[PDB]
């Protein structure tokens, strides 16, 4: 999924 | 003249944590007088405080200048001493602050090797966290699989470990399973997706929960009201992860057979996502591979003209897949689709 900032 | 405004943000917090720590040690289980109680974040304006954290968190550079003041250990030591105090509470105010510091936390280590790696070795954090995917707010079990997903991002030899060794692999499972909105299960799949890379031991972790695989292989064909594909994209790719030892497994291809994984597998070859096939493919790679009955219905459903297709891709992991998968269905014919026969 990879990395991501928050929603 | 420099107002300093983020030290002052994180000083607030820090001496929080402090008469938190205090309040531990004098009020422990073998017990001296309760004339003491706890201190309350709702009393000393925490949400407000972390609130602007996370809310400056989002930016790069505040990041930058967070981490020079050690923004992130001590966010992480205020998370963690509210659980430790107030256990799996319904409170609406430490679950604003739970979710607000987690946020931050995902802003973090997001990006950072080394805000990940310190986050990891925090191991009474690591706990407090992987304990809130048990919470009720979804909103807060969405933060803390959000902040699982980019510590298992890239995670060093160590964080890895960790990372194995505090549970995460069975909890999110287990919260997957019980998860009825679509943003939370998003992002519980999406640290799912990164942790089955790992190992085989997470791989191993995935399958022995009760229901998984049913519930993985029901993505599949998850019906969305986002008009979103990634349900699918993650929980196939999560399939695609643990299919290496699915494939030496029968009772585990037994419980797909049942589901009607490999047809709808093929399905996936179709899709107009570059992701849902490279997933399906590498899925197929591996479950064509040394089994006779789920090889025969392979054929029997036409794989072959659809795998045939995809080998001349310029994507590299589908055209391997797809050869490799078609490789196993070739070199393994039921006697009917041999070249001796039926030419």
């Amino acid at each position: 999924a990879g990395e991501a900032l928050a929603d | 003249h420099h107002h300093h405004h983020m030290l002052h943000l994180l000083e607030q917090i820090r001496a929080y944590c402090e008469t938190c720590w205090e309040w531990q040690e004098a009020h422990e289980p073998g017990m001296d007088q309760d004339k003491n109680p706890m201190p309350a974040p709702v009393e000393h304006q925490i949400c407000p405080a972390v609130c602007v954290l996370m809310k400056l968190s989002f930016d790069e550079e505040h990041r930058h200048a967070m981490n020079e003041l050690g923004g992130l250990q001590a966010i992480a030591e205020l998370l963690q001493v509210d659980c430790e105090m107030y256990g799996l509470t319904n409170d609406h105010y430490s679950i604003t602050l739970r979710r607000y510091a987690g946020m931050a936390l995902t802003n973090l280590t997001f990006g950072d090797v080394a805000n990940k790696a310190t986050l990891c070795s925090m191991k009474g954090c690591m706990r407090a966290l992987v304990a809130q995917l048990k919470s009720e707010s979804e909103d807060l079990q969405q933060v803390i699989a959000s902040v699982l997903r980019n510590l298992s991002w890239r995670a060093d030899v160590n964080s890895k470990k960790t990372l194995r060794e505090v549970g995460s692999v069975k909890a999110l499972m287990e919260c997957a399973l019980e998860v009825k909105k679509e943003s939370t299960l998003k992002s519980v799949l999406s640290a799912l997706w990164n942790l089955s890379a790992h190992c085989t031991e997470n791989k191993a972790d995935i399958c022995a929960v009760d229901g998984a695989l049913a519930f993985l292989v029901g993505t599949l064909t998850y019906r969305s009201q986002t008009n979103t594909l990634a349900i699918i994209e993650s929980g196939g790719g999560i399939l695609r992860n643990v299919s290496s030892l699915i494939a030496t497994n029968e009772d585990h291809r037994q419980i797909l057979r049942e589901n009607n994984c490999l047809q709808t597998l093929l399905q996936h070859l179709k899709s107009h996502s570059l992701t849902i096939v490279s997933n399906a493919c590498g899925t197929l790679w591996n479950l064509s591979a040394r089994n006779p009955k789920d090889q025969e219905a392979l054929w029997d459903m036409g794989a072959v003209s659809m795998l045939k297709n995809l080998i001349h891709s310029k994507h590299k992991m589908i055209a391997m897949g797809s050869a490799a998968a078609l490789r196993n269905l070739m070199a393994n014919r039921p006697a009917k689709y041999k070249d001796a026969n039926i030419m």
